[PDB]
């Protein structure tokens, strides 16, 4: 049935400096725009599984 | 802009790897065994 609790991060301001770790979920940011907390068009969350 | 379809593509790349692996996880399990349940 899948096992769905092992995530990674697909999106990231930056790359990693060597052994930096980032546990945050603060919303993304496609193209131009504010999208204050919520996905939509050009947005969305930042962990997949 | 271009470079936000590549960030759309690829939300879509592992969202439907999943769902399409699913839908036919379970028409195997019609084609090799047939009940209705
Ligand atoms: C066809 O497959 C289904 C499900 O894969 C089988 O139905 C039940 O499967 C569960 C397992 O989750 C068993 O605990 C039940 O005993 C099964 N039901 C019955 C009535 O045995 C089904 O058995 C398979 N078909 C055949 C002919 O074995």
């Amino acid at each position: 049935g899948g096992n769905y609790n092992y995530l990674y991060r697909l999106f990231r301001k930056s790359n990693l400096k060597p052994f930096e770790r980032d546990i945050s979920t603060e919303i993304y940011q496609a193209g131009s725009t504010p999208c204050n907390g919520v996905e939509g068009f050009n947005c969305y969350f930042p962990l997949q599984s | 802009i271009e470079e936000q379809a590549k960030t759309f593509l690829d939300k879509f790349n592992h969202e439907a790897e999943d769902l399409f692996y699913q839908s036919s996880l379970a028409s195997w399990n019609y084609n090799t065994n047939i009940t209705e349940e």
